[PDB]
């Protein structure tokens, strides 16, 4: 909903107009400060010309009240499966010597598994002796090896990211719109600054933050809901650990990527002589994920996923007390004049007041062309602003006001003379 | 590697106007063929944005593709008097311009191929703003801008500049300074659509959205060198078209493989796409989008 | 890193905040701290006597 | 901004009464010629002051301007008996001079060029007291100082030398001692105002006002290797000319300019402008800033 509850106008010093065109333009070449608005309200920006009618306006819609995180150190994870081959040979013959297999390096391919082909994945050799004899299928008495060739491949079809938050960054999802009337939605968080088309912005003043993060883990889910686990962050992977084996990418997860980590001597194996089952216990991070599924109840606060942008946020109850730096990087502000009709009829008049809410006025604006409304009060402190176009509809904004009994009165025009309007309405105590 | 960089994907034609004398070897454009007006787009250390969007198309080849006209007069003199179109819009460059060159085209406000060229036999300058008394002379032109193109078809004609805060820039009159103007060479991008006029921009986002399209394969004839084969003429499977192609397993599961009755041979290639740029927002379609260094004034207050 | 998308920012401390929240005058225990006139320089106001040596 | 260190603006003339043996190689001073009263002042590593203020005159230069005055007699003859009056101004110039040489120009008092002769066949010793029998004999002027001219009519004949802490420099005796003194050797350099006295500089202040002026910049030709040429004959805006010159914005936010009509090349220079001076806290506009290595008797108990 519309409505600028913090208004305040912008400082000659950086306020230099223009005439090109039988229009009067002006640029902005500073920054403005205005304080920031709540659930619903705005914080709008009267920018003035040469004279009276020429007044723009920028309002900044906040939809609410946000505490992102911060992430840092990530790496994905998943379940994976070996497969264990197993290739005996007898003794001396070729490369069945005991001693070889004892010290084989995991990075060398032998010579009885080179016709395995394109193979990119996490693979490792070893080398395990067993018996000789003609009891086993051996010509020579010296006991024959087994060569072992196992590669870790991937069979879960999705993935998860198991990730960290070093701090609560309290992020504002601001929805500016420009003069012209151009719907911007950006984000601030802290003292963050983003890209706009009229220069960029950044939050200001930021008293809201939670305390202690660093010991508490998230996991992210592919188009699923997050997670949340009470332990610290996972440090060096070892056996019999949450994230024993991890990776970089979902690629590397999916397809089971060798430049991925993993724990030394976890692969298991059972030497049978001919047989062999490579068998892992791996960590299943999927209970976890249903066990910790957000949302959850922690604390005094409400911790769930977030739409459209990927993140973890953090939903509060307290106030809404920041402030806004509008930084213009020298921007022209045209306008022209119009000269289109509209008589305009009060509707009704609901909300509250003497708090950051504010209340919603009915207006049933009746023009007969395409152009803007400007309304203003008597002695300078209230500014309402609606589109108007050839039919009657229904506006309106949030207004604020420290009295129940609301009987201001206001100045609307469309093409150049104003006449008076008075309001009314009963409003509640609202803190 | 990088197997696509003297390929060009569709027409490939760099015929300039006014200096005829690479007719012969210029159409199309294969990997031995001899231009002027190509070899040095490849060259290390002057174009990097060619050699990054190799896979696309150029100046020439666009004016080839029945999309941008030519400008009248497509070639002008340098030894005129007053009312040279090729004159402020040549000034006020800033590139240095190599030896061993007559001619220098380059992309006008209008959006058409406007050429410069010299009388015989009088060779460019340092800056190529003049002309100066004759390696050996190159048969062809010298390209002033690094541009690229490719197949789009959106319209532009309500998009102006939108340089904030700038005064005047190039050769394009936009709002009255107040204060004192500031002269400086600096880098500053420029966009042409479809049918439009020259679009400055101040921080260029170009992404690549690859799918699968006919201009991600190309074709080259078989030797029992390499040639040069358009990839359109191979049409669907179960038909017939008009020349016959053939190709190994991904050019041949999706198109018909003639197997002996082709004389080229089709692979699997990329680099194509559908390129978008960042206009006021709105994700669109490049048509004629580069670099150009000219005379930027900005305000010194 | 969103494929094809970027969003780079920092987290910088806004100088113009402290310069705004404690803009001279800003008086200290008992003195006037204030700017200089003519020279570029930060100075101090008492409220003492002068006894000096030339 | 092409260095150019052989143009001269103005007369341009090098010479001096009663020797007036290099009229012919010196008169105007352009590319061809031989001089040696101009071409030691190009020496690379040598004379960074003439080197830094290329496009301003000298002192002879400025002698034949006529806005200065000269000492009588001009040229001293070293070889003549009864003395003479250049033996107290340059005797205590104790510098270091080549040998070949007939002539040496300095400033005397009363801000006048004071210098002297050598009839033949005499040349100058290393000193340059007496003249001594001599292979070709440099018959013009050795400058004993480094200088400059330039074009200035600000009045200050009221302002003679304003030191600190020395009681008698070069010649002229300045403030009364009536202690003792230590005798020093020192480099103080000295300045001049429009008919005024040697005024010496204690603390050197300079500035460069580089502004649009007529002797700040250089023109260039057109041939179909880019010479020098002249810059009185480029037409100015709303005046007459002879060929027409163009340029940069410098040159044609001036002047007028026709890029391909014209045929000349008008570009900026390098350390050219208004040069003002900073003496007794007040600033002023002299004609020629310099130094020299003479004798200096500095205060002592």
């Amino acid at each position: 909903d519309p409505g600028c509850s913090e208004l305040i106008q912008a400082s000659s010093r950086i306020t230099t107009c223009s005439t090109e065109g039988v229009n009067t333009k002006c640029r902005l070449s500073g920054t403005a400060l205005i304080r920031a608005g709540s659930v619903g309200a705005e914080a709008c920006l009267m920018l003035k010309g040469v004279k009276e009618d020429q007044t723009k306006f920028l309002k900044i819609k906040t939809v609410s009240s946000e505490l992102s995180c911060r992430e840092g150190q990530s790496y994905w994870t998943g379940s994976f499966s070996p497969k264990c081959l197993s290739s005996r040979r007898c003794h001396l013959v070729g490369e069945c010597h005991v001693n070889r297999c004892l010290s084989w390096r995991d990075n060398e391919t032998s010579a009885e598994f080179s016709f395995v082909g394109e193979s990119t994945t996490m693979r490792e050799n070893k080398c395990f002796e067993q018996c000789g004899g003609w009891g086993c299928g051996c010509f020579n008495v010296n006991p024959s090896c087994l060569f072992v060739h196992t590669y870790l491949q991937s069979v879960r079809k999705e993935a998860l990211r198991v990730f960290n938050c070093i701090d609560w960054v309290h992020k504002l999802t601001l929805e500016i719109t420009d003069f012209d009337g151009s719907v911007s939605t950006i984000d601030l968080g802290a003292s963050s600054s983003r890209f706009t088309n009229w220069g960029s912005v950044s939050l200001s003043l930021d008293a809201e933050g939670i305390s202690g993060s660093n010991s508490f883990s998230f996991i992210e889910s592919p188009g699923k809901g997050y997670a949340i686990v009470d332990e610290p962050f996972s440090e060096i992977p070892r056996q019999g650990f949450l994230g024993e084996i991890r990776c970089n990418s979902e690629s590397s997860v999916l397809s089971a990527h060798e430049s991925c980590l993993r724990a030394p001597n976890l692969i298991s194996y059972k030497p049978m002589i001919d047989q062999l089952e490579c068998t892992t216990n791996l960590i299943d991070p999927f209970v976890v994920f249903e066990r910790g599924s957000l949302p959850q109840t922690r604390n005094d606060k409400t911790f769930a996923a977030s739409k459209g942008n990927r993140g973890v946020q953090a939903f509060s109850k307290g106030s809404v007390q920041a402030d806004l730096t509008l930084m213009f990087d020298n921007f022209e502000v045209d306008f022209v004049g119009a000269a289109v009709s509209c008589d305009a009829a009060f509707l009704n008049l609901t909300g509250c007041y003497s708090c950051n809410a504010g209340a919603r006025v009915c207006l049933s604006i009746t023009s007969t062309g395409t152009g803007s409304l400007s309304a203003h009060n008597k002695d300078g402190s209230l500014h309402i602003v609606l589109p108007s176009e050839n039919g009657t509809k229904d506006q309106c904004q949030i207004l604020h006001f420290t009295v129940p009994e609301v009987e201001e009165e206001f100045m609307y025009s469309c093409d150049g003379d104003e006449r008076p309007l008075l309001v009314k309405g009963t409003l509640i105590a609202i803190d | 590697e990088d197997p696509h960089l003297r390929n060009r994907p569709g027409k490939g034609h760099n015929y300039i106007d006014g200096m005829t004398q690479e007719d012969a070897t210029c159409k199309p454009v294969t990997y031995a063929g001899a231009c002027s007006s190509f070899d040095v787009l490849l060259e290390k250390g002057k174009f990097p944005l060619f050699q990054s969007y190799a896979h696309h198309r150029t100046l020439l080849e666009a004016v080839h593709d029945t999309i941008i006209a030519k400008a009248d007069p497509p070639s002008c003199d340098l030894q005129s008097a007053h009312g040279n179109p090729c004159m402020k819009e040549k000034l006020v460059m800033k590139t240095h311009c190599p030896n061993d060159y007559q001619s220098a085209h380059y992309l006008n406000n209008d959006g058409k191929m406007a050429s410069v060229k010299c009388p015989p036999k009088y060779e460019l300058t340092e800056d190529c703003n003049f002309c100066r008394q004759m390696a050996s002379l190159k048969k062809g032109s010298y390209p002033l801008q690094d541009l690229f193109c490719q197949s789009s078809e959106d319209d532009g004609s309500k998009l102006k500049t939108k340089m904030k805060g700038v005064c005047e820039v190039g050769v394009q009159a936009l709002k009255k300074c107040d204060g004192q103007l500031s002269t400086a060479h600096e880098v500053v991008p420029f966009a042409v659509f479809k049918n439009s006029k020259k679009v400055y921009l101040d921080k260029l986002d170009l992404k690549t959205e690859e799918n699968l399209l006919p201009d991600s394969f190309v074709c080259f004839e078989h030797k029992g060198e390499l040639k040069s084969f358009d990839i359109s003429q191979c049409p669907k499977i179960g038909g017939h078209g008009s020349k016959k192609c053939t190709g190994d397993a991904a050019f041949c599961s999706a198109y018909e493989c003639t197997a002996q009755y082709a004389n080229a041979y089709c692979s699997h290639a990329n680099g194509s796409g559908i390129v978008q740029i960042q206009v006021s927002g709105v994700w669109k379609k490049p048509l004629c989008v580069g670099y150009e260094r000219v005379v930027v004034k900005r305000e010194l207050s």
